[PDB]
């Protein structure tokens, strides 16, 4: 197996209530070993590893180098979000809702796919006959489809009545009122 | 880890003073020392540099090749007198040390050692006994007697007069109880008078 | 034009 | 770190074994570009982003400090080499499966180090290469990488497919298979 | 500087306290730490922006917290016999600095019982003929005794104008008990001045013990005075 030496730097921003708190880390990694950081919040490069000290020890005593750093929160991770806000920010993809029935026989599980919305923030609730079910319920973790889509599938484990109304509900920032998708059982299981 | 000199250091007042200081983590980025007088708050003295950072009487100096760090106080004043601590920072860990204690001893030029008895002001018949003006090698050894109390050695510095001498304390509320005896449990000078 | 964060020689 | 968003402006990678790199920025763990630096070209991945400009110079200067800042550390860590980690990999579709209906199968290939990997789609063992695209070595907290393959398709009773992956932290290619 | 009140504090066993600090003006970083004898400077936890971004060991019963003018508030929500200490915060500019400015502290002692509780008491001792012949020098000495805790300063002042050449004090108190913990405490200082200047009988002498005991908010049913924050003093002026 080839050998390989690897080299990452990360220049990372994070927000939190709009521009409220942000916070810049630059992040020097060495294969997977952080060495060297510089965290706004400390306003020096700091040593993560012995690796990284003689780069951060070099860097703080470089005056131009300490002052671009320390101003680069403002100069990059807020100017950068003022852009976010107007794309990103914006992005709104109302989420698709299906269900299908399914076995683990008569049907016994309900699959509630919601799939390509953004952004991630989403609530998946499943009803039956207007009460909302809480146990049975199993959903995948929310899943990144990498296209600035996610999709996620809530599953219900049921015993249908003939009659019964199962509801997938769905709420998500795209959407001014919740999507409700029926499945109504046509049979007793 | 941090580990510092390990004791009290008694030197003469002008005597130059060498503090060291080892760090276990290679990794550690900045040091600094620390000057703290008893019972206080800990103050900033220095930043420790390879180079050696130089301040008056105060040299601080790295090196990371041994994992040593220094302090050097030249012509030590009275005033020096506290508990220097050496104080390492590696990623996200800022370490004090337990301290190096430094007692600086006044030169006692003429040495004048007596034993006088002083009377309350307000109140009579109480009174405390003055060992003073004795040399800084004199130690003062505290009572094992539970009616008598010996304070320990103090320095005090008449400044306008460049005078300095040491002190201590002796009372009771015991009958017995004499200035000519209260500090035969210490070393006492036979120069000492005793009026 | 969005403004990037440079790495630092050793 | 807790945050409501986060970004990698950007993600800046070299490798020895190559000798490649990588230039992208990221926003809350997608990707917004990515700078071929063989062309020199700003790549956007997101189309209402084509709006901006990002200069690649920037990408190339900052990839040609990473080459420099990475021989100083392989001579520093006693030529200390990544550790090649078993990747996981899951096939999955974009949405639910309708025969006949047009869909996208998605192949995730998760825990990347180093990153160096050949991700490629069979059908009935021949090789597909129409429909193909993937996304750049997306970054993760812990310093590995994944990286997302797409394959366009009409799906029907009678076709499948497997997501081949090729790894030096697997012991053989792992075949990932989907059926409808 | 840094501001930390209340400066002196008595609680018993089980009660809760809060400390407060004010960093200095812009600085936005403020840490806790704990000083006893023997374990030395032990760090609490350090606030920025309003979160703690670092802890030390101590137990869920040590809780602080941040304002958004970056002031500090230190908690004990049950105070143990072991948590007396000298309590100091620190600050600085940045998170996770070096460079540390520190309050004088909070000195919390914390007691079973509040009946161990006693002012000192305050003699000056004039000084003594024959040290005025033999060295025309003149020392007088101070004595507080009898009081606990040990949360005392002690001053002296010459005509109004508070003085220190010519002073010492004791660094550490006597025990007039030595084996008890709750000992009360005997502290001594002298102040030496010319042979000439105590002569002068107009020469005014006051040697001042700052007491810091118990708050209003604490319960006495002793027959004594309740033994509050208090200065006692004596003082002497000096003959021919
Ligand atoms: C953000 O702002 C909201 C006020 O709407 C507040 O409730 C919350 O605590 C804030 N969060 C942070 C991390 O400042
Ligand atoms: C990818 O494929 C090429 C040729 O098909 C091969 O030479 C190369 O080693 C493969 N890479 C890995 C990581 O297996």
């Amino acid at each position: 197996s080839p050998e390989d030496f690897v080299y990452q730097f990360k220049g990372m921003c994070y927000f939190t209530n709009g521009t409220e708190r942000v916070r810049l880390v630059s992040r020097s990694i060495y294969n997977r070993e952080e060495i060297v950081r510089f965290d706004s919040d400390v306003g020096e490069f700091r040593a993560v590893t012995l690796l990284g000290l003689p780069a951060a020890e070099y860097w703080n005593s470089q005056k131009d180098i300490l002052e671009r750093k320390r101003a680069a929160v403002d100069r990059v991770c807020r100017h950068n979000y003022q852009l976010e806000l107007r794309t990103t920010l914006q992005r709104r993809v109302e989420p698709t809702v299906t269900i299908s029935p399914s076995r683990t026989n008569h049907h016994n599980l309900l699959v509630c796919s919601v799939t390509d919305f953004y952004p991630a923030q989403i609530k998946v609730r499943w009803f039956r006959n207007d009460q909302e079910e809480t146990a049975g319920v199993v959903s995948t973790p929310l899943i990144r489809n990498g296209d600035w889509t996610f999709q996620i599938l809530v599953m219900l484990e049921m015993t249908p009545q003939r009659g019964d109304v199962y509801t997938c509900h769905v709420e998500h920032p795209s959407l001014q009122s919740p999507i409700t998708v029926e499945w109504r059982a046509q049979s007793t299981s | 880890e941090v580990e510092q000199d390990p004791g009290p250091f008694n030197v003469p007042e002008g005597a130059t003073v060498a503090f060291n200081c080892t760090y276990s983590n290679s990794a550690s980025q900045s040091f600094f020392w620390y000057r703290q007088d008893c019972r206080k708050e800990p103050k900033l003295l220095m930043s420790v540099y390879s180079s050696g950072n130089e301040d008056g009487r105060f040299t601080a100096q790295l090196n990371r090749a041994s994992q040593y760090i220094s302090l050097l106080i030249r012509d030590s004043k009275l005033s020096d007198s506290a508990t220097y601590l050496c104080v390492v920072m590696g990623f996200q860990k800022l370490v004090f040390g337990t301290g190096t204690r430094l007692l600086v001893s006044p030169n006692i030029q003429n040495p004048d050692p007596a034993v006088y008895q002083l009377r309350d002001s307000k109140s009579s018949d109480k009174s405390v006994c003055l060992f003073t003006d004795f040399d800084s090698q004199t130690n003062v050894s505290q009572s094992k007697d539970s009616d008598v109390y010996i304070t320990d050695k103090c320095v005090l510095d008449m400044r306008s007069m460049d005078f300095k001498s040491n002190s201590a304390v002796a009372w009771s509320n015991k009958s017995d109880f004499a200035c000519a005896n209260a500090f035969n449990n210490s070393i006492i000078p036979e120069d000492t008078f005793f009026p | 034009q969005p403004f990037p964060q440079p790495e630092q020689p050793f | 770190i807790v945050a409501d968003h986060v970004a990698s402006y950007g993600v800046n990678l070299y490798q020895s074994y190559g000798p490649s790199g990588q230039y992208t920025h990221e926003f809350d763990g997608d990707e917004q570009f990515y700078v071929d630096l063989g062309r020199k070209e700003t790549v956007w991945c997101l189309p209402v982003l084509r709006q901006f400009r990002f200069d690649p110079q920037f990408a190339l200067t900052n990839i040609a400090v990473l080459k420099h800042n990475l021989n100083s550390l392989i001579k520093r860590s006693n030529s200390t080499a990544a550790t090649n980690e078993v990747p996981e990999v899951t096939v999955f579709s974009k949405s639910p499966v309708t025969l006949g209906q047009p869909n996208i199968l998605i192949c995730l290939v998760d825990n990347i180090f180093p990153p160096v990997v050949n991700i490629t789609w069979l059908s009935n063992g021949h090789s597909v290469t129409e429909g193909v695209s993937e996304t750049s070595f997306l970054s993760k907290s812990d310093h590995s990488f994944f990286k997302i393959s797409y394959l366009t398709l009409l799906p029907s009773a009678e076709e499948s497919y497997d997501c081949k992956v090729e790894h030096w932290g697997l012991d053989k290619p792992l075949l990932k298979h989907w059926e409808p | 500087g840094v501001t930390q009140t209340p400066r002196y504090l008595i609680k018993t066993r089980g009660q809760q306290v809060t400390l407060s600090c004010s960093p200095i003006s812009g600085h936005r970083s403020v840490s806790w730490y704990q000083q006893t004898p023997g374990q030395g400077l032990q760090f609490l936890f350090e606030y920025f922006s309003e979160t703690q971004r670092n802890k030390g060991n101590f137990p869920g019963r040590f809780s602080g917290r941040q304002f958004s003018n970056s002031r500090s508030e230190m908690n004990v929500s049950t105070l143990e016999l072991g948590d007396s200490a000298l309590y100091l915060c620190a600050s600085s500019l940045r998170a996770e600095s070096g460079e540390l400015f520190f309050g004088e502290g909070s000195r919390l002692t914390v007691l079973e019982d509040l009946n161990k509780v006693f002012p000192p008491e305050v003699a000056v001792f004039e000084p003594s003929e024959a040290e005025i012949s033999h060295t025309q020098k003149a020392t007088l000495v101070c004595l507080a005794t009898g009081f606990f805790p040990d949360h005392v300063e002690l001053s002296w002042w010459v005509n109004g104008k508070e003085v220190h050449s010519g002073v010492c004090t004791d660094p550490q108190p006597l025990k007039e008990q030595p084996a008890l913990n709750d000992s009360r405490y005997a502290l001594s200082s002298r102040l030496r001045v010319s042979a000439t200047f105590w002569q002068n009988p107009r020469n005014h002498f006051r040697c001042q013990v700052q007491f810091y005991g118990l708050s209003e908010n604490d319960e006495w049913t002793q027959d004594r005075a309740k033994p509050v924050t208090q200065i006692v003093s004596a003082e002497a002026w000096g003959r021919a």
